[PDB]
RNA sequence: AGAACCUUACCUGGUCUUGACAUCCACGGAAGUUUUCAGAGAUGAGAAUGUGCCUUCGGGAACCGUGAGACAGGUGCUGCAUGGCUGUCGUCAGCUCGUGUUGUGAAAUGUUGGGUUAAGUCCCGCAACGAGCGCAACCCUUAUCCUUUGUUGCCAGCGGUCCGGCCGGGAACUCAAAGGAGACUGCCAGUGAUAAACUGGAGGAAGGUGGGGAUGACGUCAAGUCAUCAUGCCCUUACGACCAGGGCUACACACGUGCUACAAUGGCGCAUACAAAGAGAAGCGACCUCGCGAGAGCAAGCGGACCUCAUAAAGUGCGUCGUAGUCCGGAUUGGAGUCUGCAACUCGACUCCAUGAAGUCGGAAUCGCUAGUAAUCGUGGAUCAGAAUGCCACGGUGAAUACGU
């Protein structure tokens, strides 16, 4: 029965999948509070769920890899509202307004040849 | 420094030659050019005249020298005065 | 030095590579050291026969040159008498078993690299190089060139002031990944100095 | 570079090739602190005996086509300049322009 | 820029409050990317003001910046020989940016300890209207007001 | 069989060292050949033999997808036992009858 | 059961090596495993491409050596054999191990 | 893309002169292998083994030896004799040609004009009509999906558990490549000259070149490079070759580019979380043992989605310091040592203990950057015995601002 969404964001690469339950949230074996220490990051994990009251209503098992801790949030994020557009189907109009459909295709800027960074030139002198 | 455990350096032509000298009991100045050798206890009293580069600058060894090599006697580079 | 090589800009898609071979960071280098050494031998040799492309191919402990040459009769002489001579003194440079294929190159002033060479060789039995050119331009046309431009550079009749002159005939598009573009390039060493001679040939575009 | 430069370089890759045994083996007893001191010594004496250029730390990679000491590159046994052309000519397998 | 003007990048709220401002305010306060660090602080000199000055904490935030926004800045134009700064009215987005800006400023060049803490005075300050923010914002009025006849 | 490539060999018409069969009789007899390839569509065979005996079709180093169903074909009597033949064949496949002169100038591949 | 690793440059050559190893096991014997991918090898190079000075002025060249994995559950007497003959394609470094 | 020796081209001495590197004959010796004393070494003198492929035997091809010359050699000069390669204006949208026409002609026209575009982009007009090189597209990469194939990669649901995907297994998901789909102002509305377009919105992972790279027109600067290479006067018992030591690391000073700081958005201590991309056989080197530590010893696994480099750090939590030239800062110097290496004096890196400069945000002025950018945090690679704060790569966190010309 359960329903899934495929989450990527940076290097991140959620693996969300939603039940119906009480909510509780499990991150690689770890609870929400243990795995994201950080606010920002819990709050974007659960904005989707905010924002289509289904926070008490549904369970969901996520295993994320790669990334830091916000490009890791963000993927989830991702997971979550992939699973839930398979789930209902009705909801998209909302995720879609709330801007959490799209995959933030923002990856690192390669470093380039000449420059010290993506676009940091030296330092530049005339004399 | 040089490790411990592979002992002092010297070069081996230097050595024989110190070791000629001491079996002489002469005190003829000796022409040296390996400045990276170890000054040795038996070279004490014997004049050593090491190569700067240059010139040959003798070096009377005395009981202080024991310790440190040859080139620390000898300087390369002559600086009088920018004026 | 404006310009990307046009060969190696499109090694990936129109263009194939000329040693065709797979090894470890190991052997690597020693493989192409032998090739170098095994092409250069083979252009010393084959001078007066018209040579365009030696295609080095070494799988199983086993080399197999494949050179692609205008006459074939000269570079082969009698049914396999200098074949067989070549492919020992390769096998030496190598060290290992060596095996020659010689393949027809059908239209040779439409093989930009030949049309060079021939180009060097007027230079240096003292030709008008302009005409040489217009020559090596026209006769390309004629063959059916999509289009096709020569360059020719440095000591222009002996000047004391060189300078470049080019010919363009057809299209040449460079920038076009797709389009095949045989360059090559050859030097006339005259009594005056090097004349380099670059010379494009656009056989058309490709379509995958 | 110059011919005698590569001749150079040559002779001490030749004399490697020789004393390669001995050398390692004079290494082994210097390193062994399971050992007498005296023969240590000896053997540290001995390694000096030995010629110079039978050391490899002494042998320089040159390019293998123009013997130029700077720009090198192990996977080739070229110097950058001769890489590029090679590059160019197709001369090398599977190396082509890299963008990403 | 010369040719496209550009819409301004989407911002998340803070996570506390569930505010813009707020956000923007830490994003301000926050040096070589260390959000997270600059945020706690901001939170810090909220709490600390809160229990100040009573209210809620972004309602005394709020307080505080109201009375540092600029209604005029000047530029400088200086069609003349000599240069003329001009009076122009400041507009909503830019105004509330350029309060914080002073704000954090000033936090910065406070003598007090915590990073927090001097934040926290500072926005004490404005609220009463006292303080550098404040200061600086009159003296922006002010050359606005001698230079009025420019228009 | 489509083309047969004999090491040491001028034209078709010439004669070899240590066999019987002259080269038109060892065309003629590779013309005759039975090949069964089952993956690919043109693969190269290859024959090395030396030593006094008939070279039979079964002493073709065959690869796997290839089997010669007559190992009783008999191809050449080499009589000299410091005689060697080396000949490598290339296997086609079609439908008909293709002939040499027609393939004389058909033949894209240079 | 054989582990086979092809390995090259040119990774249609490769695909094609792999087809024709995979034909070759699968009429003798029974069970290929199948055609695995591994992941891909980008020996990157960057070299200055000025004879003498320019430092900034760049070339980035590399080499993607290819990896396929083609394993073979079942050795029968035929099959394993029949590779000896089946030689593959130039510039395809295979690397057969059984166990 | 790495000067201890080497590199090295320079200096000082010690040496060689058909030569270190080749070709050629003549004729002495099979090559080579081992070892001895003097010498800084280069070199200059000794003792042991071998005679292989073939001879109407005037001898041969590999590899040393000697003399003659023909020649070798030159990182010697000319980049203002050159080729090749490179920078540069500038990834700027330009630069041309054929035929026609205009003008005595140099030339013009096309290529200007109305709009529009990132674009000589596109349309419309028009003595121009066409074409080429460039602005675009084709290529790599990145963002979504699908199919295929699932180990060394994965674990949704199943059983077992040493609660480790580890082992039965499963092929879902991630991931891995290979092949397809997708974005074209294609669809909607308005503005526009019945247009090219523009402005908005719908869908969509992505929207107007989606982000980034590669790609550099004709030409310019007698721009750079004869020291990569090649190439059209000079040296040839020396401007060539070998060697040991020294120098390229010097130090009143001036400039360039960086790193580290001046602190509390921090330092220190203890605990603890989340990467990517690479390299590896004269190589990477677990575990275990010893060492305060650099490392040492033992020694598996591994030419590697398997093993190793290899603990990511910033972060998070708890404690402490409380604005001091400090528990900031680390230069400098003394001692003692580790590793590499014939060899760390000149002149390596790293470690430990001590020492604890200047520096409290920097004058005139001056540089970079418009987004996953700057800022900041670590990680890897090449060269490489050893020797990076440089270079080239990788991810982490992650802003501000753009009114306008």
């Amino acid at each position: 029965n359960q329903y899934y969404g495929t989450g990527r964001r940076k290097s991140s690469a959620a693996r969300v999948f939603i039940k119906p339950g009480n909510g509780k949230i499990v991150i690689n074996q770890r609870s929400l509070e243990q795995y994201f220490g950080r606010e920002t990051a819990r709050m974007v994990v659960r904005q989707p769920l905010e924002l289509v009251d289904m926070v008490e209503k549904l369970d969901l098992y996520i295993t994320v890899k790669g990334g830091g801790i916000s490009g890791q949030a963000g993927a989830i994020r991702h997971g979550i509202t992939r699973a839930l557009m398979e789930y209902d189907e009705s909801l998209r109009s909302e995720l879609r307004k709330a801007g959490f459909v799209t995959r933030d295709a923002r990856q690192v800027e390669r470093k380039k040849v000449g420059l010290r960074k993506a676009r940091r030139r030296p330092q530049f002198s005339k004399r | 420094p040089r490790s411990l455990k592979k002992g002092p350096f010297i070069d081996l032509h230097l050595l024989k030659k110190v070791e000629k000298a001491v079996e002489s009991g002469d005190k003829k100045p000796l022409r040296t050019w390996s400045r990276r050798s170890t000054i040795f206890p038996n070279m004490i009293g014997l004049t050593i005249a090491v190569h700067n580069g240059r010139q040959h600058v003798p070096v009377f060894v005395t009981d202080e020298m024991v310790g440190h090599k040859l080139g620390e006697f000898a300087p390369t580079r002559t600086y009088r005065g920018h004026a | 030095g404006q310009k990307v090589h046009p060969n190696g800009i499109r090694l990936g898609i129109v263009k194939p590579w000329n040693s065709t071979w797979f090894a470890n960071t190991k052997e690597f280098a020693d493989n192409l050291d032998s090739d170098f050494k095994v092409r250069q031998y083979l252009t010393k040799e084959l001078a007066k026969a018209s040579v365009s492309r030696i295609v080095i191919e070494r799988p199983a402990k086993s080399i197999r040159v494949t050179i692609h040459t205008a006459r074939p009769g000269i570079v082969i002489g009698k049914k396999g008498e200098d074949v067989e001579k070549l492919r020992k003194v390769v096998a030496d440079i190598a060290g290992v078993p060596a095996q020659i294929n010689i393949a027809e190159v059908r239209k040779p002033e439409l093989d930009a690299k030949l049309v060079a060479d021939s180009i060097t060789s007027q230079l240096e039995r003292r030709v008008m190089f302009r005409r040489a050119m217009k020559r090596a331009v026209q006769n390309a046309m004629r063959l059916g060139a999509k289009g096709i431009k020569v360059e020719v550079s440095g000591r222009l009749g002996g000047a004391e002031i060189a300078r470049t002159e080019w010919y363009r005939e057809g299209r040449v598009p460079l920038h076009t990944l797709r389009a095949d573009i045989d360059y090559n390039t050859s030097e006339a060493h005259t009594t005056y100095g090097v004349i380099g001679v670059k010379v494009w040939i656009f056989k058309g575009e490709i379509l995958g | 570079a110059k011919q005698s430069m590569k001749a150079r370089e040559v002779k001490r890759v030749a004399l490697a090739d020789k004393y390669f045994a001995k050398r390692a083996e004079l290494k082994a007893i210097i390193s062994d602190v399971n050992a007498s001191d005296e023969d240590r010594w000896n053997a540290v004496l001995k390694l000096q005996t030995l010629p110079r250029d039978s050391s490899p730390s002494r042998q320089r990679n040159r390019c293998r086509q123009t013997g130029r000491p700077h720009g090198f590159l192990r996977k080739f046994g070229l110097s950058r300049i001769k890489v590029r052309e090679a590059a160019m000519r197709g001369e090398i397998p599977g190396l082509k322009k890299a963008s990403w | 820029p010369r040719r496209r003007v550009i819409g301004q990048r989407k911002i998340l709220p803070d996570p506390k409050f569930g505010s813009e401002l707020l956000a923007k305010f830490v994003n301000i306060l926050m040096v070589d990317g260390k959000k997270s660090t600059a945020e706690s602080i901001v939170y810090s000199a909220l709490e600390t003001l809160a229990q100040r000055s009573g209210k809620s904490e972004l309602e005394a935030f709020e307080v505080a910046l109201e009375n540092v926004r600029p209604t005029v800045e000047v530029k400088s134009r200086r069609v003349g020989g000599s240069t003329y700064q001009v009076p122009v009215e400041v507009r909503p987005v830019r105004r509330n940016a350029l309060a914080m800006r002073w704000i954090v400023e000033a936090a910065r060049k406070r003598g007090d300890k915590s990073m927090a803490l001097r934040l926290a005075n500072e926005l004490s300050d404005a609220a009463e209207n006292k303080g550098t923010a404040v200061k600086k914002r009159e003296d922006v009025h002010r050359m606005a007001e001698a230079n009025k006849a420019f228009a | 069989v489509t083309e047969v490539e004999i090491d040491g060999v001028l034209h078709e018409y010439s004669t070899k060292e240590g066999v019987q069969e002259d080269i038109l009789e060892i065309l003629l007899n590779l013309k005759g050949l039975a090949v069964r390839v089952q993956g690919k569509d043109e693969v190269i065979l290859t024959l090395n033999k030396s030593g006094i005996g008939p070279v039979t079709a079964a002493d073709i180093t065959h690869d796997g997808d290839v089997e010669i169903v007559k190992p009783q074909h008999v191809i050449c009597h080499l009589t000299d036992e410091n005689a060697s033949i080396s000949m490598r064949i290339k296997v086609q496949r079609g439908r008909g009858y293709v002939p040499a002169s027609t393939r004389i100038h058909s033949e894209e591949d240079e | 059961r054989i582990r086979i690793r092809l390995k090259a440059f040119d990774h249609r050559l490769i695909d094609q090596a792999t087809a024709e190893i995979v034909e070759t096991a699968k009429r003798t014997g029974a069970q290929v495993r199948g055609p695995i991918p591994l992941p891909t090898r980008k020996e990157r190079f960057t070299v200055l491409i000025s004879p003498h000075v320019n430092k900034d002025a760049r070339d980035q060249y590399e080499i993607r050596t290819h990896l396929r994995l083609v394993d073979i559950v079942e050795p029968t007497e035929k099959t394993v054999d029949a590779l000896m003959r089946l030689d593959l394609a130039a510039g395809v470094d295979v690397q057969i191990s059984l166990g």
